[PDB]
DNA sequence: ATCTTCCCTATTTAAATTGCT
DNA sequence: AGCAATTTAAATAGGGAAGAT
């Protein structure tokens, strides 16, 4: 590897590093270096030119492609080292900044009018209780909205009036109440629990005229006289004199806001509102010390009385300026040009050469990957981003362990810590024995990286080790929660971060189909809120119904319309990049999404069905399920086993389904060596912890090294036990599966943890598909509903498997590929597409993914909960002796193979369930007894 | 005065995209829309070209063409099949060689002997072909395209139409366009309004190769006005003769190998300077037409 | 024939002997140049570097070997560029 | 801290001559009498050799041996006709991994086991020649080479002991220095003390192989007294016999090629630094020192 | 500045600080820090060092070597050597490891005398507990102190087992640790990450007994891979076994004595240094590892 | 001695402005 | 619009002195 790197800096900043970049580089003068060197001495060589300080203006080279650029250094647009940049490149009709710099100026400086009412100066004093009876926010909202009812809010004098209790302090002027939204929410959104208004309002202003006190600022409402008699000490020269320009800032620019759209509006809102919060929450986080007195704000950790509200409201409104400024003016600091991914991929990576057929210099970009397991998705995802330059994207995935996963390939593959960010937020226990040294592998959080220049608007320089990690992230492989708070909050300033985050990095979301429909709906909402930055979105999706790629096609051309529209360019359509294992398409798609969309599917389809069959499923005739598992167990050991030894996953759909199946069968007598494993997720931290490490080098048939940790001496059925913890992120690979029907994503996901790693075809069949769910000898008016899409708004007529499903099918991704709306009250599949297009539809509603109105309001946050559980107590077990009621148990012991101890740890219990003991055992770990 | 690098033997190459190009201090650059001013070797460049959002201006462009670099500007193509209208400054200040342009004339006005040029020219692209052999992609002397070749120099032979020499014309590139897809295992059709990197690269090597033939009939002081090939599909002038004289030979495979490893288009601009600068092909093609001229 | 052209000048003279030798090679950055050039293209490239004025502090590699050297430059006796010059090197008997 | 750059992952190697190296705000660089300061990538530095007039600080060697560099020096015994004593500083600071110590004194004090081991490393000098071919000068394929091979291999499989192996060693280098001089076209005489640059760019080969062994030896911790190879004229432990392994294969041809193209010192030295680092020479010797010692 | 070092019977470790060490008038001689020169016979010297600020040049090298006056490199205290060669035999007649390298080789190799051996070094740990009495740290004599003594004497003696000898060694070390800890008033627990002034004083005395030791070790050829008390796999734990001989006896009574006055680190390194000059610990190492090895 | 830190020391680059064509 | 003259100033290089090892 033979580099070259270049230095612009000033200062002994061309001193300092020199000394680093003359450690491993030769000196071809003119402070220019270029030699050979390894990956590793790049990695070294970042690691330790970053940490020397700020101020480092280094270019490296890697043959012609920028391997990376430290700091903001224009470096190379075609060329690379300009001679001197000196200012005045542009200067457009930029219009929509100074839409937002008028806004975020004549928002700021009345974001905190409302603290000048005697309840909130006896509140920071401290003889009254300190929750409000109406949030400042609204007061000075009402302060704002009474004085444009008597005087023209625009160009006047201010001067306060006397304000009473107003209900609602929205009118109809557009650009007054974005003004109004943007202080009453610059602390939390306003909620509305209107049935009438969540079911009709879609527009700006006709949404936001409904957003009243009542929506959580109005507490409890005793001392209203009080909190609205309010002194007028603001007025003082700067204060007076920045007001003045803001207004008139916005009195000029107010002219392009009526000519832009519904979208426009709710995004650059949103826009103003993270960058209000940014300023509001940078100056409330530093001490300024110096103060006016007559008048405050805020309080520091000793309660004393700090930040006058004339100096605080200017320090918010300077504070979100430059919030705005560095936000909407920054070339953020993309990876590395990594070497391990531009070249060729060979054998069955041969079809991630699809980027060689993708346009590198398009803006946006909406790649749906349809490929399948084991063709490497997520480098191939890297060699998409990769392909149009520089990487910069946020690998958003589901569970902790595949981020972990994508974590590992990326550091084995190319990937070094100064461009990745591995974020897990929870600090899990999870270590790995045996020797330390001789690892080689638990990717960890340490993320030498290189602090973004956006750390600086953030309150107190963003924050310690997390928020650095989540920000400044070139490459950010991150659990996604930490991003799909992107889209809004209820209560606090946790929207900023990952917003901009998302504003100026690509979003890659993998695997989309194992979150829920509400989580769904907000990973579109994340998608179009990603495309409204022009970023490009990379959904990797083998499984994907026709609703969901079309759902998020649909989300990411609102945001490119947002994008579009936004920079006063015309809209030319959305670049969609269809992908799988068998080929690509990239088609220029602004309308007909749907017939390419179905006929890359059909391709697809066609691809994998003149393949041999690998997933042959029969659906059993035997009515009760529990000798339907054991006569399926036993013929499917008879017919499928690797000279007498069998891996069997009983796939069911809930805890307690688990271990009855699992106390049936160790109680079950046969000739056949049965060896029984639970796997499910309630688990103590310990415990569960080594079932994963242990069936994840047991299950591993890519070669025979797992003839060494079972025993396949002796014919034996090894049989693992299993809920949907088996068919999501488990690279697991069993010789045959029994399954208990919950739904067909299910069915295709447990038939991809059958002949994962190997290519032998099945005989007969490899998977016996139980008659119905357990539920139905609990509840026969709905049993799916469970880890399922039956529900009560979609029942199906009849719960026979017989009548829903075929009894003979080879059971791939196409059922779920193809997408059948109709009968879907007696097929499974149907019921799924069904729910899917009537869930995650075109529309605005108030749960759903168009979202137009109410991202001003506080319900999409409420009403649409990302991960919404159940209520969830985590009964702890500490050192063996568990917290609440547990009463340890002791299993049936007959056919336990492996069973792990745990001390520590916790188990996540339903608050129903809390009610009985929930009985902790070492083997299976709750259920009802 | 000096001799002022004799275009033959200029080497530098370059198409301009996305920045104004003006002087500073002495020297032609151009800058970006970021405030990067990239300077321009004007002594040495043989062709700028100017992309999308590109301004050239007047004293830039003086200094450009006193010194003798040909520039043109990139759009310009409306059609649906053609790379239509490309608008090309010929610096005419510099009073050119006159006995090749009589030469030119001279056979340009006669019709058997611009036949006759017709057919030597057409081989001259076979023998393109056999001269520059890349280490990548297909080999030249295999059975198909020497086949394919010897078809062509048959039917070219045999010809006495310039119709027939269109036919044969199309029949030759859509022989090579899709042997070469048929190596680099691609479906492959030329559009120049495509997506495809092995389309909007050729149309790149199409800018390229039209830079190429300019500076080389501008140095003998031939203007594309005098086009010995002509049709209705046919009509671009004489730079759509000696510019896919190297297609198939430079362009065509270098454009399949860019699009086959697939970085960005600054490999690409650096490899056909490369390989116009190794191989002498501005300088083969001046030697060319020299031969053609005399004989 | 490849070459790559280095300077280390003061004064506005480094200035004025960047305009000429960017008018024959591309800029590489941080007074750097290299390219490609002709013969006669690098004795131009001499005649108009050397007439320009005192004090051209010039140096070029052609592959590996040094073209020319402008000056009284020190520039490579076996690695090219130094860095901390200063005086009182030898001072022998 | 960090993994500190693999030893077989260096790339960089220099032999200075006629220089004071120092440390100047923490840069290893050498200083020549004109005033000229060359910094060294001294975390990316495979060894430092020093020739006649050099000189070097304390505080140089500090920061060579954290960093992982094997520094000698040219005189002394280093005339290479005996080749006694080249005064070699290894940096033992670092605390080497031991277990091709344990491997290769358990072979060593085995008499039987040291003459297998020693049959292994006589066969490395065929392995470099197959893996490292170079395209300048002699084809290992042809008949004369292949012949020599053929016969070293039929020797060394039936020797019985050091004496026939030092007798078998003459064959092969000598005959191997006389073959590619007769296909070089040159009366050639190995001589240490030769002016010819048939001599001294193999003389300077002899120093880079000598750094490349002596780096490879101490990164698996072996030391340099417990050779192989014992005899009369053996004389220089265990690092010249791991860098005889690669003279007929890549210090011999480079310097051949180096002699017979008119490269200068500088050009020898870089040409040696292009191959040790393109078919990575360091990590080669590594590994194929793991598989001697082993088990 | 110029340090006389005694380490074997009469060849002496000369230590050379802040001076330039070259060849005057046809002989070594090193310009000092007050501007006066001073010479070294060759014959009184073997081993002759290279602290801070010095620079070697390579005719001096060269002339050094040629006089059996081996060089290494060492930080400022003569007894922290980071940079050196293997001693041999002879430097200049011949190559062959020493005779006590190859005994140390043969006694680890036959289980028994590697027992006997790892014995004998904890024999002579007690032996440097009583030699090198201090004055502020406990008495040797002292009836705890000699009850552990004699306790360590009973439990080295009828063991036959290494991890029974690991146990009892760190019993040893321990419980010495304890008793200073009962002296110097305060609960002491070993630890290497604990910022006190005892433990981080008692690690970085050990880090210099690992330099003495180091040195000791490499004076008589024993090379840094064949471990007696700790495992195969330690890397460098012949350094930690040799400098567990006065990790007890010296570097723990010198630096809870620094602790409990709690001067700074370079004079606790000048005190580690004084106690080794003044004692002669490293001749004490020297005749320590010459009567383990020749037994 | 070697090397580092810091204070002169002024020598040396980059920006800035602005008539002039 | 490019440039030139010409100021203005920020920074780069170097030498001497003193303090560390
Ligand atoms: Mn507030
Ligand atoms: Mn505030």
């Amino acid at each position: 590897m033979f580099i070259r790197i270049k230095c612009f800096s000033k200062q002994p900043i061309a001193k300092k590093v020199s000394r680093e970049v003359s450690a491993y580089l030769e000196y071809t003068g003119n402070n220019t270096w270029e030699g050979h060197i390894s990956g590793q001495g790049v990695s070294n060589l970042q690691t330790k030119l970053i940490n020397v300080g700020k101020g480092v203006k280094v270019v490296c080279n890697y043959q012609d492609k920028v391997l990376f650029a430290i700091g903001n250094v224009a470096m190379s647009d075609t060329g690379s080292v300009p001679k001197y940049t000196t200012k005045k490149v542009y200067k457009p009709d930029d219009s929509i900044f100074t839409l937002k710099q008028g806004l975020v100026g004549v928002a700021a400086l009345w974001h905190d009018l409302g603290k000048a009412n005697s309840y909130f100066q006896r509140k920071l004093r401290g003889e009254c209780n300190p929750s409000d009876p109406v949030r400042h926010e609204w007061v000075s909202g009402v302060i704002v909205s009474t004085f444009a009812k008597g005087n023209d809010w625009l160009s006047d004098d201010f001067i306060i009036p006397e304000v009473k209790h107003s209900d609602n302090v929205f009118g109809d002027d557009q650009v007054l109440n974005a003004v109004l939204w943007l202080i009453n929410t610059h602390h939390k959104k306003g909620l509305v629990e209107d049935p009438i208004y969540r079911a009709t309002k879609t527009m700006f202003t006709e949404t936001l005229q409904c957003v009243n006190v009542n929506g959580g600022w109005f507490n409890y409402g005793d001392n209203i006289d009080e909190c609205y008699k309010i002194d007028t000490s603001f007025i003082t020269d700067t204060y007076v004199k920045q007001l003045n320009r803001y207004r008139k800032k916005l009195l000029a620019t107010k002219h392009i806001w009526f000519t832009l759209g519904e979208d426009q509006k709710i995004a650059i809102l949103q826009e103003c509102r993270v960058a209000l919060m940014l300023g509001d929450s940078n100056f409330s986080s530093d001490l300024i010390g110096g103060d006016g007195s007559h008048l405050y704000a805020n309080l520091d950790e000793c309660g004393n009385l700090k930040q006058t509200l004339t100096q605080h409201l200017l320090g918010v409104t300077d504070c979100a300026l430059k919030a705005l400024f560095t936000i909407n003016h920054h070339k953020p600091v993309k990876a590395n040009f990594i070497p391990t991914i531009a070249e060729k991929g060979e054998g069955k990576f041969a079809w991630q050469n699809g980027v060689n057929m993708v346009d590198s210099s398009i803006d946006n970009m909406f790649c749906i990957n349809m490929a399948s397991t084991g063709k490497g998705k997520t480098l191939a995802n890297l060699k998409l981003l990769q392909h149009f330059g520089n990487v910069r994207c946020s690998f958003g995935l589901g569970m902790v362990s595949l981020t972990k996963q994508t974590a590992k390939q990326f550091l084995d593959m190319g990937v070094d810590y100064n461009s990745a960010a591995m974020v897990t937020g929870f600090s899990k226990s999870r270590f790995n024995l045996g020797s330390e040294s001789l690892d080689q592998d638990e990717v960890s959080v340490e993320y030498w990286g290189q602090t973004s220049s956006l750390s600086k608007v953030f309150p107190n320089n963003n924050a310690g080790f997390k928020n650095k990690k989540l920000l400044s992230a070139p490459i950010l492989v991150t659990t996604t929660d930490h991003l799909v708070k992107a889209s809004g909050v209820k209560k606090g300033n946790k929207q900023m971060l990952p917003y901009v985050r998302c504003m100026h990095s690509d979003l890659v979301l993998d695997e989309i189909d194992d979150y829920g429909i509400e989580d769904m709906v907000v990973l579109a909402r994340l998608v179009y809120l990603t495309a409204c930055y022009g970023n490009k979105v990379i959904i990797s999706s083998a499984t994907i119904t026709p609703a969901i790629s079309n759902i998020f096609y649909e989300a990411y051309s609102s945001g490119y319309k947002v994008f579009c529209a936004n920079k006063q360019t015309t809209y030319k359509g959305v670049n969609v990049v269809w992908w799988d294992e068998f080929g690509i398409k990239v088609e220029k798609v602004t309308d007909q999404f749907s017939n390419l969309n179905t006929r890359f599917v059909n391709k697809r389809i066609t691809n994998l069905l003149e393949s041999t069959p690998k997933h042959k499923a029969l659906v059993v005739d035997q009515d009760d399920n529990m000798e339907a598992v054991k006569q399926s167990i036993t013929t499917l050991h008879n017919a499928h086993n690797s000279g007498g030894v069998s891996f069997g996953l009983i796939r069911t759909t809930t805890i307690k389904d688990c271990v009855a199946v699992t106390q049936e069968l160790q109680n079950w007598e046969t000739d056949l060596s049965i060896k029984i494993l639970c796997y499910h997720s309630r688990f103590v931290g310990d415990t569960k912890a080594q079932m994963e490490e242990y069936l994840s080098k047991v299950l591993n048939r890519k070669g025979d090294e797992y003839k060494k940790f079972v025993d396949t001496t002796t014919p034996t059925a090894y049989i693992v036990v299993a809920t949907p913890v088996v068919e999501v992120g488990r690279d697991f690979d069993f010789d045959w599966a029994i399954i208990e029907p919950s739904s067909e994503r299910s069915i295709v996901q447990c038939a991809g943890r059958v002949l994962r790693h190997r290519s032998s075809t099945p005989t007969t069949h490899n998977i016996h598909i139980l008659k119905y769910p357990f539920k139905f000898y609990r509840n026969s008016n709905i049993c799916y509903d469970v880890a399922g899409y039956e529900s009560k708004g979609y029942k199906l007529k009849s719960k026979n498997m017989l009548d829903i499903y075929k009894k003979e099918s080879i059971v791939n991704s196409v059922n779920r590929l193809q997408g059948d709306a109709a009968f879907y009250t007696k097929s499974l599949t149907a019921l799924e597409h069904k729910v899917l297009l009537d869930k995650l539809t075109t529309d605005i509603a108030d749960t759903n993914v168009f979202v137009g109105g109410w991202q001003l309001t506080a319900n999409p946050h409420e009403y649409c909960k990302w991960r919404r559980g159940t209520k969830n107590e985590d009964l702890v077990l500490t050192d063996g002796k568990w917290s609440g009621n547990v009463t340890t148990t002791k299993p049936i012991q007959s056919k336990i193979w492996r069973k792990w101890q745990g001390e520590n740890g916790s188990i996540t219990v339903p608050e129903y369930l809390l009610d009985k003991t929930i009985c902790y055992n070492d083997f299976y770990g709750g259920y009802e007894n | 005065m000096q001799k002022q690098i004799l275009t033959s033997q200029k080497r530098n190459m370059y198409i301009l995209s996305r920045c104004k190009v003006l002087v500073k201090n002495g020297q032609v650059c151009h800058l970006h829309e970021d405030g990067n001013v990239y300077t321009v070797p004007y002594a040495n460049t043989v062709f700028i070209g100017l992309a999308e959002g590109t301004s050239i201006t007047n004293e830039a462009m003086s200094m450009l063409a006193a010194n003798g670099v040909i520039v043109f500007w990139t759009k310009g193509g409306g059609y649906d099949m053609f790379a239509a209208d490309i608008i090309c400054h010929l610096p005419q200040a510099d009073y050119r060689p006159t006995k090749y342009m009589q030469n030119w004339v001279r056979l340009w006005l006669d019709e058997e002997k611009k036949l006759s040029a017709a057919k030597e020219i057409l081989k001259m692209r076979v023998d393109s072909l056999s001269t520059h052999v890349h280490d990548f992609g297909v080999d030249v002397e295999n059975k198909r395209v020497s086949s394919i070749v010897n078809k062509f120099d048959k039917g070219v032979t045999q010809a006495t139409s310039f119709e027939s020499l269109l036919g044969h014309e199309g029949t030759f590139v859509k022989s090579l366009y899709k042997e070469y897809a048929l190596e680099y295992e691609i479906e492959f059709k030329r559009d120049h309004k495509s997506a495809d990197n092995y389309n909007k690269f050729l149309t790149l090597g199409n800018y390229y190769a039209y830079g190429i033939a300019r500076s080389s009939l501008w140095a003998l002081g031939i203007d594309n006005s005098f086009p010995l090939l002509h049709g209705s599909t046919r009509r671009g002038g004489l730079v759509f003769d000696v510019a896919d004289i190297i297609k198939t030979s430079i362009i065509l495979p270098l454009a399949f190998h860019a699009a086959d490893q697939g970085m960005s288009n600054t490999e690409f601009k650096r490899s056909c300077v490369a390989y116009f600068d190794k191989n002498d092909i501005l300088a083969y093609l001046i030697n060319n037409i020299k031969r053609l001229c005399m004989e």
